[PDB]
């Protein structure tokens, strides 16, 4: 009774067939790059706006690879965009070296893993690899974990 | 008049493995659900439930 | 390891063709029939009906999951879980594969030949239609090969898949030799480039861009009528070689062990020709018609005494299996000759007379049409 | 274990099954009786040919197996059969489910050491029960000594002996030695100055393992790598391989000649060098095989048809096996049509026998009884 | 060497060598089995067909196989046959043509207990009453010389007779045993040279100073079969210029299929059955001198057949047949194939009456002369 790995190993993908859930009806504003936290503007129709996290916002998911929707090799501005809001992906990284297991992340400017000493969110899953000359974390993303402030 | 319901679990691991005697773990599983619904089906008929009236 | 046969069967040429070889050309043999008045309306029938496709994915499914069901639809006034009383009517057969058909009723009365066989068969399609049931006498169950009973109770009665793991792996590495014998042709030669301290200039700068552009162009002119030009105190420009040989015949042999496992021979599995002898194919193909018709006995047989009395009103008759060979005109005629003067040559002085000569001479299927008459 | 072998391996199914179902399908033929079109046509109604086959693999394999009879009689079936034609349906039984109840041993009947009644115990929840001797027949494998016939209940050994076994076993080995042979046809060796004071599991060990990753991805027939010459050498060993094909043979060989089964059926591949000798290596094996069926699968037929023809005296024919072909029927039935009359116009040799040796060899020539 | 006192006989190692191994099973079976299967045919009988009714209603040629089979490979076996007769079975047999059954032992059941040498008799300097000892917890008893029959293998120098008690030798001699023997010794010679073609040495300066059967040496270990498993065409392994090396070591093969072919010819030598049926295997280079060595091969077969199969015919044959004097005779053992049969019988009809109209050779006769050879001619019996 047991869970399948996933083998390709780029920023932007799942990383295990464990419980995840995909938010595919969304859009766009800005350019948005595979790999990097977003957050929800507002609401139209049914549709949530996403862009790329500013400073004081509360992220919400993972932008997600696929090599349909986006040929050019980012999300750009009004396409239709996948959002991965549970599960383990992997994330772009300005960090050195790998935080303690099962830590608290903290996310800086744009949507990058900075921090490993939050006090609620996402926490750290144990894949740590190198991609770039920077390097990919591997994170594990829960639906009700951040609360938008009132 | 009520509905009564349970399931069960396999893997493929313990389906390709095999066993000197007896019936399979399959059919034993399949069993033990089919004697669990008589079992509570009796005992619904003589002990009852109260929440359910 | 093993994975689902399903998804070898429609990825790999090769396990399509292991799988469907055999039973596609012992159906489009065909059979003959005896004990019938005639045979032209016999073959308006069976062309009318044409479910010769679906015996042909029948026998498919029934050889690649280890079982399979086909369902008869009788145009009768009854509902279809009753018995069938005698008659020969038949609207439509459809088949189902091992995943949809499972044992409902069981029977094992003591007097009936009937116990150990069940009576009613629970079947469930899916495409959102309700799963219904079957009496016995509608259905015919057809299994793959024979196996050991404790699989054989294990499997619920049914048999294995032919794709067994040793053939499942003997298939897997083959494709591994292959790529394997790629990289050997990528690697026949290398050359190597010294340059003293190339090593103190740091990465991802314009010096070492520039250094691998220069790399790029400088070795993609080289050639035969060309020349390069080294530094001889500060740098060396060298090459490696190897050599490749035996993969041919190594790959070759990685076939013949495909070949012997599966027991399907070069002719038709390589589709080679040897080409070193003019006249051995002929005995090798008849090698196989004797494999195919003696696997053709065990299957295809039952599902035709299962068939053939819901289609023929007459009491008696028998099946008979056509000698599987290709004729050939030039041939064909002179055993046309041989056969209508052995015939008549020397029933002119016995009680044999004419109105049995003629059926002799259409016994043999003649190109001589001939009405029917005296 | 052979149970193992049996329905994981496909060599061995090979060798175990190849005989006893073509065998079988050969066919075969009745004398003394009136006619065969009815023996035919009871003979594919009562259709039990594949429990014949299934219980011939069985003996073959486990050294053993049993056939019951239930016949058409009012009587219980522990009790004895009375004299008739009858039989109802045939079921088969493995080496493991037949089992001794009680011994016969009266110095009158040469019956005496021979099992008079027999406990069987297929399992499937029902209980066990007795047969007695007359309704069910018992098969067994190769012959082996009497003092293992004793020890094995009077019963035949595996035709999967410990020698042919690992014979199997063996060549899935050099396979395995083949691929990796191949697979350490060329190796190339990297060489770094103190590479080896690297700290292991670091950034700096990662990066390294994954230039040499990219470095030799890209290597080729078209592309050159550089290496500074001072602290690095890139050198390449390699091997030769020959010779593993015909030590593959070999092997396959020693499996064909201790299998007793000949190349054109095991390894099933035609030789090529010659035209008409594969026909001459086929009509061994047909020796082999009537030779083998002569021996076993007769006990079946006389304990089978007499519970089926109510004719008193009858004898069993075996069909002599050979590949037919139409041409040559065709002039064998001229030069056979020519023989049964072109002579015997002059003596006492008459119509009324003639047609009747014409149509005991088996025709194309159909024809109604009558003068 | 001390063995189980319950199995402490010759059957401890020649049995076990029969059981286990198969080339000694076909080299004893293969001979009489076959050799009985042919069968044979008698003459001066009134009619076959009831001779073959009873001689299948008795069904003892499975009985006879395995007769066969024990006295080629113990060097002897006896068959005991039991007649329909109102007397103690002690007793000699009276004239006549009854059976009720027969029976097979093997070599180590049977000994001798009255023995006769009265001058008068020829008969004399043979046992005339034996023991028998089957065992199965029932007393062993006697049986008189007439009734029984004894089957011995291969000759043996008389000195060697009188000390084996008139029997004779296992086929399965020493040279051929350890022929097989040593064959095993080279297939495993031959697996260790493939397995030995490639070595790899990993050489690392001060490697001998680490201390053994600790975490730092298992891991070491760990890393070598990873970089070892890891290793291969596409892939490179790098390695320190000061403290370690990597070298590569090979070696060729060549040979050793046709050397085990030489073994092979060895065997068939000293066995004396040939290739296409010891080893099965046809030569593939010719079209048809499979078919001289088979008719050698039945050549040979015949030639063993006329010293033991017949024997057992004339012992037991005046035991069923009420006819007073007959004459047996063998078929010509070779497959006919129907063509040749077809046109055999074309030349054999052609010749029976071609001419015979001319001479006082009648019908009466010439049906005799051509269904005597077994036609597929049935003909009714009348003038």
């Amino acid at each position: 009774y047991e869970n399948l790995f996933l083998r390709p190993a780029c920023p932007g993908n799942i990383s295990d067939t464990s419980t995840y859930n995909i938010d595919g009806a969304c859009v766009a504003q800005g350019d948005i790059g595979f790999g990097s936290a977003v957050q929800v503007v507002g609401i139209v129709d049914g549709v949530k706006v996403v862009a790329a996290l500013p400073d004081g916002g509360t992220p919400y998911g993972i932008a997600f690879r696929s090599q349909y929707e986006h040929l050019s090799g980012k999300i750009l501005d009004g396409e239709v965009c996948n959002v991965v809001s549970h599960g383990r992906v992997w994330t772009l990284t300005s960090l050195g070296e790998a935080p303690s297991l099962f830590s608290k992340l903290q996310f800086g400017s744009g949507g990058v893993v900075t921090g490993g000493s939050g006090s609620a969110g996402w926490t750290f899953a144990g894949g740590f690899v190198k991609h770039e000359d920077g390097y990919i974390i591997e994170v594990q993303v829960k639906q009700n974990a951040f609360i938008a402030p009132p | 008049v009520f509905r009564l319901g349970n399931a069960y679990l396999i893997s493929i691991d313990e389906i390709k493995a095999g066993q000197a005697t007896g019936r399979p773990l399959s059919t034993r599983k399949a069993s033990a659900c089919q004697l669990a619904h008589d079992q509570l089906v009796n005992r619904l008929v003589f002990k009852g439930s109260a929440p359910h009236k | 390891a093993s994975y689902h046969v399903g998804s070898f069967y429609n990825d790999n040429a090769t396990a399509k063709r292991i799988v469907d070889v055999i039973p596609e050309e012992m159906v489009t043999a065909g059979f003959k029939i005896s004990g019938v008045k005639d045979e032209k309306e016999f073959k308006s029938l069976w062309d009318s009906y044409k479910i010769d496709p679906s015996l042909v994915d029948a026998l498919c499914w029934a050889r690649l999951y280890g079982g399979a069901a086909i369902v008869a639809i009788i145009n009768d006034n009854r509902m279809l879980t009753s018995p069938v009383k005698p008659g020969a009517k038949l609207e439509g057969v459809r088949v189902y594969d091992r995943f949809a058909i499972t044992i409902e009723k069981r029977v094992t009365n003591a007097r009936s030949p009937r116990y150990g066989e069940p009576e009613i068969y629970k079947v469930s399609p899916g495409d959102n239609i309700q799963p219904y049931l079957i009496h016995h006498t509608r259905i015919f169950i057809a299994d793959g090969e024979r196996v050991t009973p404790q699989m054989r109770k294990q499997n619920q009665g049914w048999g294995a898949s032919v794709l067994n793991k040793s053939l499942i792996d003997a298939i897997c590495d083959y494709d591994y030799c292959e790529s394997l014998a790629t990289q050997i042709l990528r690697r026949k030669q290398q050359a190597v480039w010294k340059v003293k301290g190339l090593a103190e200039m740091c990465d991802d700068d314009d010096a070492q861009y520039a250094a691998r552009l220069r790399l790029a162009q400088v070795d993609d002119n080289s050639g035969v009528g060309r020349a390069i030009g080294i530094d001889a105190e500060t740098e060396e420009y060298d090459v490696l070689n190897s050599d490749i040989s035996g993969v041919p015949e190594f790959l070759s042999s990685k076939m013949d062990r495909i070949v012997s496992l599966s027991g399907i021979h070069e002719i038709i599995i390589k589709n080679k020709n040897v080409g070193g002898v003019s006249a051995s194919q002929n005995t090798a193909l008849e090698t196989f018609y004797k494999l195919v018709d003696r696997k053709r006995e065990e299957d295809y047989r039952p599902l035709l005494e299962f068939l053939l009395p819901f289609i023929v009103d007459e009491q008696e008759w028998s099946i008979e299996f056509e000698p599987l060979s290709v004729p050939s005109k030039k041939e064909e005629s002179e055993i046309t000759k041989n056969n209508v003067e052995s015939v008549t040559k020397a029933i002119t002085e016995q009680i044999i007379d004419l109105e049995e000569a003629r059926d002799t001479l259409r016994s043999i299927a003649p190109e001589f049409k001939l009405k029917d008459g005296n």
